[PDB]
């Protein structure tokens, strides 16, 4: 058992709705454990009030840079980056959650949320969970992206944690 | 390279063997003289990293020189990587990644990627950046083999002022000193290392003579 | 080692010096005689992989042999891991992670973990199974240190049968043959590689005699 984690999504201040996630902790334990603990902020840091800095229609929505806010920041709960844990789970279609990285062994806290089937990401980004509820709020999120990733609204994780 | 207009259509083809014969020849003929450098530049117009590597690989001579150079290039490749972080997360369709030090070296990249970077709008000139990282190592290899110190350039007893100037300027070429330090040297050190009988004539044209007024005499 | 005399589960003690001086000494003065195996077993009773490693490493002499014994362990440890699938997600409440080839040889597992699986119900007996791998090694090693080979043993004409059975037994003990074969070797092979005058008396005596009688023939 891994408890389901959520993000609350606000846009420009105004709430947009809630996203829920299920994480594959039995296949991928410290990667799943990382996005779960950064969701609570139990370690005195994590995803709360950090903007989604890269949003691209019909590909993915990316966040979890909570330090720079730009796509060069983020850090794991273990400190610095971690090794690619297990590449078993395929990017099988929308609502897949998977780890944004800059090449080998760089998984910090950043992630991206698939809104298309992205088969070429298999073996390069660990798939570590899957969308439980709130996928159409990530459809509402994508609308505020552009083709290069440039967001045209400030899109902010209002609140985050875990669910009994 | 890119061929028939770098701002045209962006047609591409391989580094000519006719370029390569002329390139192997000139290091054979001319050593690590600073004359092989603009020769390198004029051969390398619109060249990819894959093309530049073939220039180095084909030479077969000069293997300590080439090694010392490839070591110097890897230090500049390392600086590029160090200065530039890559922005994290996956490449979108139609789009391309930010180039690292070994990408421009051509070792963790392919031609398909190199052409992408080079022919994007606006163009990212990875060829040029890596041609400069070569030339920066060539300058050092040139200087290593360089004729002996400029500060020790002193006109001989059976030597004309023209040959002295010749020799002075030839040493000034393979010197990598500032063009300010070189000017002041052309002005001061030239004369004060000159031979007495020539120095007298040189001084007697007074301060701030043109090289031609000097060469006309002496 | 683990302490016998505590009724509670798994109370333990830092390894005796006397145990280790005696292991080194039997390795020094017995030279891998087959006698080393029950001896090593009196010493290694109640012990852990940390302690069996501490024992293995303690021997400074004999370093070829020691490298052979470790090659046995790793082959068994490769076999152990080849056979088993081994679970990689979080363990469920009240239960523990199941021990790999490295965990039983004591290279990834620590003393606390070694203790955990013997605590448990079913216990997994990782000191026994590692000692099994060590005894399987030493059983190869003793054969190898023994010059004689069982078919090459044949009685001289003038050789007493007590003396001949002594060396037969010594050679047989060291060999690594199946029981049924050994029974046949002790029944027909022994008497057939006897000397004919002796074998003529042994046959006359017959097979219905005691071994006590058979030793006092010839």
């Amino acid at each position: 058992v891994n408890p389901t984690v959520f993000f609350d999504i606000a846009v420009d201040g105004e709430p947009l709705g809630r996203v829920s996630f299920e994480l594959f902790a039995d296949k991928v334990p410290k990667t799943a454990e990382n996005f779960r603990a950064l969701s609570t902020g139990e370690k005195g840091f994590g995803y709360k009030g950090s903007c989604f800095h890269r949003i691209i229609p019909g590909f993915m929505c990316q966040g979890g840079d909570f330090t720079r806010h730009n796509g060069t920041g983020g850090k794991s709960i273990y400190g610095e980056k971690f090794e690619d844990e297990n590449f078993i789970l395929k990017h099988t279609g929308p609502g897949i959650l998977s780890m944004a990285n800059a090449g080998p062994n760089t998984n910090g806290s950043q992630f991206f949320i698939c809104t298309a089937k992205t088969e070429w990401l298999d073996g390069k980004h660990v798939v570590f969970g899957k969308v439980k509820e709130g996928m159409n709020i990530v459809e509402a999120m994508e609308r505020f992206g552009s083709r290069n990733g440039k967001t045209s609204k400030k899109i902010t994780i209002a609140d985050c944690g875990q669910l009994e | 390279p890119i061929v028939q207009n770098i701002q045209g259509q962006m047609v591409h083809q391989a580094i000519s063997p006719r370029t390569l014969n002329a390139w192997v020849k000139v290091v054979e003929e001319k050593a690590f003289s600073p004359e092989v450098i603009p020769m390198f530049s004029a051969l390398s117009e619109g060249a990819t990293p894959q093309d530049l590597n073939t220039m180095l690989n084909t030479v077969g001579g000069h293997q300590a020189a080439m090694q010392m150079l490839k070591e110097t290039i890897n230090e500049e490749a390392a600086e590029w990587d160090r200065v530039h972080p890559v922005h994290a997360g996956p490449i979108a369709p139609g789009q391309m990644r930010e180039p690292r030090g070994s990408d421009i070296a051509g070792t963790t990249s392919t031609l398909q990627e190199q052409i992408g970077w080079m022919t994007n709008n606006p163009p990212i000139p990875v060829g040029e950046i890596y041609k400069r990282w070569i030339i920066l190592g060539l300058n050092k290899i040139v200087r290593m083999y360089s004729p002996t110190s400029i500060l020790d350039i002193r006109q001989g007893p059976k030597e004309p002022f023209r040959d002295y100037v010749d020799r002075f300027y030839k040493t000034l070429r393979a010197e990598q000193a500032s063009q300010e330090v070189k000017n002041w040297m052309t002005e001061t050190l030239l004369v004060q290392n000159a031979n007495p009988d020539c120095k007298t004539i040189l001084k007697a044209l007074g301060p701030a003579a043109t090289l031609e007024e000097m060469m006309t005499a002496c």
